[PDB]
């Protein structure tokens, strides 16, 4: 599995993360990825949009640490991503 | 009894009846088959460049229960009206049944893993009644009875580490291996249960409240005391004194001290983040103490101290307990900003303990002559002396109730740093594994079968503990601090499950509200 | 008890003995796994331009029994027997067993999905015996007992809204978060049963009589009265009077006066359809209530009124319990017309209630002079006034039998605007859930899991319930209206399941059928 | 799904009703279609021909609202459309 991490600062926050997963598919089989918050700041409230899509978009987030876990399955092969993303 | 015949029924409560509280707690817990039925050297050499992670001990096949943090007993409601309520409290008795078993066969064959039930399959238990089996239990460890009731929880494994010889992974003659099936056990099948039950030692009353008077102000304001003190000496050598007037506190002569201290470094949290020395890594510079050859960190430090001064944003933050907002997954290595985590403040003690990250006072460093001033010198650490007072450590909901006293033949001020009560004879360790089965076995062999049928068991476990109040007596007249749902502007319920169904907690919940004259 | 042994018989009948009659059914339930054995917190913003639709509460993994609908304990027929030979009824007592529990393992693989019961699992159930959980059984939601017998029924799930903040989707630092797992409840494998009893407070008898007097005629109409009535003034303004003549009810001195009424539109029917406002949105010029900074429609209005004018085809829709003639899917949103529908008729209590789509009276509007008029106003709506009268609203077949009072302190003729008994302490909430199993769980983590074998239960239950009933005692020489089953050319048998089996109903069945003088 | 709906007036009622289904299959392969009437006035008596088929047919219609469910399924491709009627 990967680690990806990123960083951001200031008032903005709403961001969108994608998902890449090695050894790609042909256009006839499409994966159905799932996103899954395992750690974020105690006072997050947020809402995840788009999970099970390529692109998962948060809003509302508060300063402190995030944590991932991006799962792509598909015909006999499963995978998984991890991201961190710091708020200042 | 019976495999269609409930051995037990579910029971969540508290029962409040003047001084004593009894609380029930059900949770439903799974069992792995750990090792896979096999006992284990387990060790580790130098780890991040320090020996004193070295270690050598052994994994067992063996889950246990541990029942050792208070939300596994008190709802957050509870506990609220326990502290705001109350001047003390401690632990009376202890009631443990483990039911509704259930065990489980997996079978995994071509890119299919079905379940089934093992009607005839066994589950183990033990309890160490007699403690001669190393207690892991109360060093603030994971796997506890979950906070929030209808969360299932998985027993953690039991390990222990004995000795390793010159801070290597290798034992030592006096190296201990202790084998959990060297004890006798209750089995149990999908029909059975096991029930057990503990009182405790009389043990002091955790208190519950923060001193309303300061322990050098104990003197009444408005008359002088009868003594004098030394003030200088006149341009010819001749000492002088003046008496002690009153309300000047400076001066008073004192019949009382603060407890021991031992100076930790102060760091500002966020508010005061600028001023913070900028990228220091902490355990080149922190608190440690040397056993065997190898230096250990000793967070939290021994009691006596508070780690900050009601007011300001700087915290001793070795001396600080710190929890995790949130449940986190084994062996992670994130670095957490304080947003993600729940800091414990103990200023309510500092009327009566002296602030961790400041030095302790001054001493005379030499001897006086008519050529040579008097000198003075600060001292940062300085341990019990006779006529001493200070607090204990507080209680937190998510903190740990009980810790085993090391038996060594001499100890002093038995309480754990971590808070809580120091017992001699804690509620015993409770052992469970699933029995093993093994596979088909056709011909002999003098060798061990290694070959067997992966299994997991379920059921039910509760546990009832009757604790022991102190009422509150005091004749304040205006209105107390008590612990109050303050929130502005809440997205959502705290102590609550969120949209998703996972349970938060913003604030880690002490114990001292109520307060009390010296 | 045992896998193989029955923990109930089947009891589906109705016993009549004097003053009293019992009725038992007993029907199959099946519970599904609600929300995957989590609690969620559920909000809402404002939904359909308007913010009374918004909320704050929980769903939680719980299902409950609802019994509280007539038709769950009534047969058509003896509902017949009960509303032509009554003047009256109320509930005296309440027995419930779930029985026969049986918990189907459901395991899906490649396009395959079998089902196998699983014979240690369990099922939770309890009642809230001391109301300390949001009642939401009297409130006119679907999930009740069925009416047909041997309709097998889906118990719906448990949830409730508690505070948000203004009129949004967030919470207050009041709202509440309620855990059903700690309250204690048994536990029940395939042979276990559970009983319970309960018996209903001192209420009064529902009146299954409509007046055969009207309230402003009940003057002897071949007497005059010995009061005089102010007529007029002369041509110099003397006041002038006349004595109050034998049947001139329009002019005789009154004792008694009608209850409170709201005035709400009147809409015809369809032989009357033609006569009514085309495309108009019935949500802006509705009766609303506001509470909270939002506005509420308040059907059916509080008790008082009658909905229609026995002869006429103008209801007061608002005022009007609607039904549907058979049970519909959750959520639908189609538009439906009168010829699916089944309107109840308020039209018995007309001698006693007022009109609701008419205007309440008039009073007067200044003060009369000799160069000012007398003047009249009408008013539209008027409240309770000393020595009124007036009858609650009729109870159906297919209406709801109790509603809980809500527990505020002060409260004014506690009788639910939807008709049945107001009760401080009604039937207990029965709630039931599967018990979590967990998946195959290998290694340990401090976080519950979340992987569960997914299952369902089923079962029997069976309500008992004693009525009170209220002999009918006249002296009415004629013979009196009777609920008939009378139709003319009939395809089908009303209250018969037809050709595909499903159970048919094109009546909604009132009490009021026999007569009683003022 | 689809939610196609129709209406009709007047003395006349009895009417049929077609299924159409996208992603049609070859001529080899047939689907077994199967309507309910999940919704219907009061009164309606009616019956219900050729449920099994393409077309429904329905007679002695009363005035009210009828709600169908005609489900389309095959090898690996399961379907339903909605149908409202409404009789004045």
């Amino acid at each position: 599995s990967a680690g990806e991490s990123v960083q951001i600062t200031l008032p903005k926050n709403e961001v969108q993360l994608n998902a890449y997963v090695l050894q790609e598919p042909p256009k006839g089989e499409t994966y159905t990825y799932d996103w899954q918050l395992i750690t974020h700041p105690r006072d997050y409230s947020g809402e995840m949009e788009g999970k099970h899509s390529q692109i998962l978009k948060l809003s509302k987030l508060t300063p402190g640490l995030y944590e991932f876990k991006v799962i792509v399955e598909g015909q006999n092969a499963h995978g998984e991503g991890y991201v961190n993303v710091t708020v200042k | 009894d019976g495999v269609g015949n409930a051995s037990g029924d579910w029971h969540c409560d508290s029962t409040w009846m003047g001084d004593r509280v009894v609380t029930k707690s059900t949770r439903t817990w799974v069992l792995p088959s750990y090792n896979n039925h096999q006992y284990r050297e387990i060790k580790s050499g130098s780890v991040d460049g320090s020996n004193a992670n070295a270690y050598f001990g052994y994994s067992t096949p063996w889950g246990y229960f541990d029942f050792n943090r208070f939300h596994s007993h008190w709802s957050p409601r509870d506990w609220q009206r326990l502290i705001n309520n109350y001047w003390g409290f401690r632990p009376r008795s202890l009631r443990v049944k483990i039911f509704n078993i259930q065990v489980k066969e997996v079978t995994v064959q071509d890119s299919t893993t079905t379940i089934a039930n093992n009607l005839t399959s066994t589950v183990q238990v033990f309890t160490d009644d007699d403690y001669q089996l190393p207690y892991v239990v109360g060093n603030g460890t994971e796997g506890c009875l979950p906070a929030f009731p209808p969360q299932v929880f998985t027993l953690p494994q039991y390990g222990y580490a004995t000795l390793n010889r010159d801070n290597g992974d290798n034992p030592t003659e006096r190296s201990s291996f202790f084998c959990l099936e060297y004890f006798p056990s209750k089995m149990l099948r999908t029909g059975n249960n096991f029930e057990f039950t503990y009182s405790f030692e009389e043990v002091p009353f955790h208190c519950s409240f923060a001193p309303s008077q300061n322990l050098f102000k104990l003197a009444n304001p408005l008359v002088d005391q009868y003594l004098y003190r030394f003030v200088s000496t006149s341009a010819t050598g001749a000492i002088q004194f003046q008496k002690n007037l009153a309300g000047r506190y400076a001066n008073t002569y004192k019949n009382w001290f603060p407890g021991p201290m031992g100076r930790t470094q102060g760091w500002n949290t966020s508010s005061g983040s600028s001023t913070n020395r900028v990228s220091v890594n902490n355990f080149s510079v922190s608190n440690r103490m040397n056993l065997e050859g190898a230096s250990y960190q000793v967070n939290p430090q021994p009691n006596g101290m508070t780690n900050t001064l009601q007011g300001s944003n700087r915290y001793a933050l070795e001396n600080t307990m710190i929890f995790n907002a949130q449940n986190a997954t084994p062996g992670t290595t994130s670095v957490y900003p304080e947003d993600n985590l729940l800091l414990t403040s103990e200023s309510e003690t500092q009327p009566v303990n002296r602030v961790a990250y400041n030095t302790g006072g001054q001493m005379a460093t030499n001897a006086q002559n008519a050529t040579t001033a008097p000198t003075v010198g600060t001292y940062n650490l300085q341990e019990v002396l006779p006529g001493s007072v200070w607090m204990e450590r507080d209680v937190y909901l998510q903190g740990p109730i009980w810790a085993k006293i090391p038996e060594t033949g001499a100890h002093f001020h038995p309480s754990p740093a971590m808070g809580g009560f120091g017992l001699k004879h804690p509620p015993p360790m409770m052992l469970i594994k699933n029995t093993p089965v093994p596979g088909n076995i056709t011909s002999f062999s003098d060798v061990p079968v290694s070959s067997f049928i992966t299994q997991y068991s379920t059921g039910q476990v509760t546990v009832e503990m009757e604790w022991e109040l102190k009422k509150e007596n005091s004749k304040r007249w205006n209105p107390e601090i008590q612990y109050t749902n303050n929130y502005n502007d809440p997205q959502f319920v705290d102590f609550a499950p969120d949209g998703s169904g996972e349970y938060r907690t913003t604030r880690a919940i002490g114990t001292r509200y109520l307060t009390r004259p010296l």
